[PDB]
């Protein structure tokens, strides 16, 4: 079970001048003093979420920042992600952003929601606090992009709720007296982002870490031949094989997904099966203990049979687009609703907006316009809603179809309510800028196949690397290759 | 008529060699004098049915004690001698009852003490002579001291005999200096089960009350005074939830009540007389105030406001005016900071030679801020910060004399105190402390004490001295968590209570044993 796994943050840290400067100019104090933020919001992850925080890289600024920083924190995470995109090269899952100047905003930090291992949206940004408000701060903006919400519409619901009342919890509002706990439907939350294909990048577990290596610590690092963790740990599983992270000579596995008695799995055997249909499952290479990386259906697959196309692991499709921003309750308008309502034009429909002016949708591109859906509640389930939900009735057939939309702004720029860009309008045809285009349009890359008109020759799947994922008793490069 | 165990004459008599004073005086008999009597004391109550005295005089007897009111039935009497004999003690009220009293001489009977004001109630006094006599001179005697200067009555000098380090010295002489008589002690009095963030104190109907804020049963705790028993007993329960900061706050004899909750909380209460409970008002705007940790009370010119610091970065901290119907919004302050702690102090600012309301906020990571208030626009404004000291946790104020001075408590560090010059707080006297959540100025009868509290070590009350112009070590307090520390009036009587987040609140009596 994906909930089950223990999952692995990668995490670099970018300290700005400011925070520079409020340490002192001192290398070691703004490293230490870092390192036991991320320490303390590792502890909140580890308890919780089942997820560990691990700092693999810091970069730190003792020169003026190389960006202008910015009063609004969500000016300073474009600017920020925008310098970390060309310039910075480190491999990391997230990499978050330490200001020594506060932001002038209701909040102590930005992040993008489910942005996690993304280059552009991986990032967050946070204001400079004591060593246990920066936990909570980082603690929250990691909650963002591992896809934990405030979810507004089951909040002023009271389904739910912080049942700690003199502390909040962490994705509420922070007095003085600090948060210690998520609520249960925050890691609902994140459990939904895992099992909708988000954040498959952390079950990789890290191989090199930036304090020092210390034995015992459960990961292992460049001459630890195993590392079986803390001696109740080992006694758990690895106890025999590991010892003072050396591997006993008798046994080359010690603990791992793929590690069983101490002797590597056989090759072919599934560490962890797929989690949706654009994921793919992991087998155990047999030459490793720990599983395969996670891997997914390349972009294009078909998900939920026709009505999606998988992009990220994730499936994208109007009906998931509905049950995201308005809850679980809803569910996609019927294609006639969007048809009718969209070629007008009106505030009811529309293929987008311009100053003082409404674009009437062309007949040609309807399911890629204003966002329908069937049953809408008031208050949405993320960003908030701008203007007032617009309710417009059709019947198709005898059939009376009520269609609903809303305008939905997680920030100024980005704005909801619109299909989202690569949902399936039609066969062979993707969403964009609010318009049905053929998928050659965009010239998607496939795998290698021998065979024509197949995917990887018809007995393997695409997938994240571009790589055929060979069907059982089929090899090769191109799956063309019978080896039962 | 005369006894013939006494001389007498027409108008005059000359006793001795008696032990009884005699019982009948002819009328004509004016001034009496008893020598070498066999008095073992004066009579109490004595020298009735002789109201034609002018004068007398007793020499050269023994007297162990002179007994109050040993002299009333004398109204015409004026010249009173008592001297060159041997007596220990005399009540303090034995010249009560002469108000006709011209000349008095208490000299050269060796007398080592006298008791307070027994000089009080002769107002037509004019010669006293105490000379002669070995005066130990201690606290016995500074009542003494401060007598010969305020009196007009002429008073020949005379000197003190003892403390041997003191010889030979007039009384004169000696001034308000030189003198330790007081000494001061919290003793535990009272132990209270429940846990407490906060205490406050009020004054409904000329009736000091005692308001506690109990975080985790959300209680708002009311304390009165019982007569019968101990004064502290439970009157009455506000019910709240997460309650922080519980503020009674009476306006023209009418008690209203500002209660801070962490949850849905800050709810405006008054006390309806007729019924005699307490009644939810208002509601503060639940957007404004979300997290808040205090609430600081404060008049200007005729007009109530109180405001609550909101440690949220979402919440602003806001102060409310009172129009007399009720409290509403005057002004946010700090948007998009964490704050601590609210403190209201009146400052003189130079060049202006009067004082001017002003408010200091503390920021959590951040300098405390000063708000100076601007009359013509009823707002604070010109926002100054205290230089060099941050993460400061809470601010209060206390003045010596004019000056004005302010204990500054960081929860990590050292807390100092320091005094306001003209543009500037000089840093004055620098205590660390390990776990202060409070340091708390307090005035007991004009006698200034600064408690800082820990948690992990001990709490360390203060005392101010005045020659040091610093705050000298006092006592030590043992108490759980203190967050607040409440002095409360009785009649004549006087608390310490010590709020405890983690332990049993305790309520503390002051003691002072002292002589004259
Ligand atoms: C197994 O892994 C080791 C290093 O971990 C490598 O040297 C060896 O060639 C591998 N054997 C294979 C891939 O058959
Ligand atoms: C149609 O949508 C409107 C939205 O304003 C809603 O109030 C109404 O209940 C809906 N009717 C349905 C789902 O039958
Ligand atoms: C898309 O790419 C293919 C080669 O991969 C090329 O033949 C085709 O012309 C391209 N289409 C466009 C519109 O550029
Ligand atoms: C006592 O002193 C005051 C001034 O201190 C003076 O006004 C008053 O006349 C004096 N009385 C006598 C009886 O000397
Ligand atoms: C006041 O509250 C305390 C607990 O905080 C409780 O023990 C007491 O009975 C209450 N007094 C009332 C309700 O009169
Ligand atoms: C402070 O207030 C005065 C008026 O009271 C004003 O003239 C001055 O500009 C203010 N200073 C700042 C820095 O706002
Ligand atoms: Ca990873
Ligand atoms: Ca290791
Ligand atoms: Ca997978
Ligand atoms: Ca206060």
């Amino acid at each position: 079970n994906v909930e089950e796994e223990t999952k692995y943050i990668e995490l670099m840290i970018v300290n700005d001048h400011l925070m520079f400067k409020k340490h002192r100019l001192s290398v070691v104090h703004t490293n230490t003093y870092a390192k036991s933020v991320v320490n303390m919001a590792d502890l909140i992850y580890k308890d919780q979420l089942k997820t560990r925080i691990v700092l693999v890289a810091m970069e730190t600024w003792a020169t003026d920042n190389k960006f202008a920083i910015s009063e609004n924190p969500l000016i300073t995470l474009r600017e920020f992600m925008k310098y970390r995109r060309d310039f910075i090269k480190e491999k990391s899952d997230a990499v978050h952003l330490f200001s020594g100047s506060q932001f002038e905003s209701s909040r102590s930090g930005a992040a993008y929601i489910g942005g996690i291992c993304s280059l552009l949206k991986g990032g967050g940004v946070n204001e400079f606090g004591k060593t246990d408000l920066m936990a909570v701060t980082l603690a929250q903006s990691l909650a963002h992009n591992i896809g934990i919400i405030s979810d507004k519409r089951k909040l002023a619901s009271g389904e739910c709720k912080c049942e700690d009342t003199w502390s909040g919890c962490i994705m509420g509002d922070t007095g003085y007296y600090l948060p210690k706990k998520f609520t249960q439907c925050n890691i609902e939350e994140y459990h939904d982002f895992l099992n909708s294909g988000g954040g498959a990048c952390l079950f990789n577990k890290p191989s090199k870490l930036l304090d020092p290596p210390e034995c015992g610590n459960g990961f292992i690092e460049t001459g630890e031949e195993c590392d079986c963790g803390t001696p109740a740990e080992c006694v758990l599983e690895g106890a025999e094989c590991c010892k003072k992270c050396t591997l006993t000579q008798d046994s080359q596995c010690s603990d791992g997904l793929c590690c069983k008695k101490c002797k590597f799995q056989p090759m072919g055997t599934v560490c962890r099966e797929a989690v949706n249909d654009c994921d793919i499952r992991e087998t155990c290479s047999g030459n490793s203990s720990q599983c395969a990386p996670n891997i997914h259906k390349m972009d294009g697959y078909s998900c939920d049979g026709v009505q999606g196309i998988c992009f990220g692991g994730r499936c994208k499709t109007r009906d998931r687009q509905c049950k995201y921003i308005w809850g679980q309750k809803v569910t996609a308008s019927d294609k006639y609703c969007y048809e009718k309502l969209n070629i007008e034009g009106t505030e009811k429909g529309n293929c987008g907006k311009d100053k003082d002016t409404w674009i009437q949708c062309n007949k040609r591109d309807v399911l890629c316009g204003y966002l329908l859906c069937t049953n809408i509640g008031n208050i949405p389930r993320l960003g908030e809603l701008d203007g007032e939900i617009t309710s417009t009735l059709v019947v198709q057939q005898g059939r009376t179809l009520n269609c609903s939309g809303g305008h939905v702004k997680l920030e100024e720029d980005v704005d909801l309510g619109y299909v989202e860009d690569g949902t399936p309008c039609g066969p062979q045809m993707m969403c964009l800028e609010h318009r049905c285009l053929p998928v050659a349009s965009f010239n998607f890359s496939t795998c290698l196949s021998s065979k024509e008109g197949t995917i990887c020759s018809g007995n393997g799947v695409c997938s994240n690397e571009l790589k055929c994922v060979c069907n059982r008793h089929w090899i090769g490069s191109d799956c063309n290759t019978y080896f039962p | 008529k005369c006894p013939a165990v006494c001389t007498c004459t027409k108008d005059n008599a000359l006793c001795e060699n008696a032990r009884s004073i005699p019982r009948t005086v002819p009328p004509d008999v004016i001034s009496l004098s008893f020598v070498r009597s066999g008095f073992t004391e004066i009579s109490e109550g004595s020298f009735n049915a002789t109201p034609s005295l002018q004068l007398l005089l007793f020499t050269s007897n023994s007297f162990d004690v002179i007994s109050d009111d040993a002299f009333i039935g004398l109204p015409h009497l004026e010249y009173l001698f008592i001297e060159n004999n041997n007596i220990k003690s005399i009540s303090r009220h034995t010249f009560r009852g002469l108000k006709s009293l011209i000349h008095l001489s208490l000299a050269n009977n060796n007398l080592q003490t006298l008791p307070k004001d027994i000089f009080k109630g002769l107002d037509s006094l004019t010669n006293v002579d105490l000379r002669g006599n070995s005066f130990n001179c201690d606290c016995k005697l500074k009542w003494l001291v401060e007598w010969l200067g305020h009196t007009n009555a002429t008073v020949e000098d005379i000197y003190c005999e003892g403390p041997p380090e003191y010889k030979k010295r007039k009384i004169n002489s000696l001034s308000s200096k030189d003198f330790d008589c007081i000494i001061t002690e919290f003793a535990k009095s009272q132990d209270l089960p429940y846990q407490s963030l906060s205490i406050d104190t009020f004054s409904y109907l000329n009736d000091e009350y005692v308001v506690i804020a109990q975080p985790f049963t959300g209680k708002c705790i009311f304390l009165e005074w019982d007569h019968v028993e101990k004064t502290f007993r439970n009157y009455d329960n506000i019910t709240g939830t997460s309650t922080v900061v519980c503020k009674p706050i009476v306006i023209e004899t009418q008690l209203y009540v500002i209660v801070a909750q962490l949850f849905g909380g800050s709810h405006i209460y008054k006390r309806d007389s007729f019924a005699n409970k307490f009644i939810k008002i208002q509601d503060i705007e639940i957007l404004k105030i979300r997290k808040p940790n205090d609430i600081e009370t404060f008049k200007i010119e005729n007009n109530w406001y109180f405001v609550v610091a909101d440690s949220s970065k979402a919440g602003f901290t806001t102060i409310y005016k009172w129009n007399g119907n009720g409290f509403y919004s005057h002004q946010s302050l700090h948007a998009w900071y964490r704050d601590t702690d609210v403190e209201y102090l009146e400052i003189v600012r130079t060049p202006q030679t009067l004082r001017t309301p002003h408010l200091i906020l503390s920021s959590s990571s951040q300098r405390p801020v000063i708000y100076q208030w601007n009359k013509a626009t009823q707002l604070f404004t010109n926002q100054t910060d205290i230089p060099n000291m941050e993460d400061v946790y809470a601010v209060k104020h206390f003045s010596v004399k004019g000056d004005v001075y302010i204990c500054l408590t960081r929860f990590i560090g050292d807390s100092k105190v320091m005094k306001w010059g003209g543009s500037s707080f000089q840093d004055i006297q620098r205590m660390p402390s390990q776990g202060s959540m409070v340091f708390q100025p307090l005035q007991i009868n004009n006698y200034q004490y600064a408690i800082l509290g820990s948690d992990y070590s001990f709490t360390q009350v203060y005392n101010w001295d005045a020659e040091k112009a610093k705050f000298v070590k006092f006592q030590e307090l043992n108490v759980q968590a203190p967050r607040s520390f409440t002095h409360v009036s009785i009649n004549k009587r006087n608390f310490l209570f010590a709020s405890s987040f983690k332990g049993n609140t305790q309520i503390y009596k002051h003691v002072i044993v002292d002589l004259s």
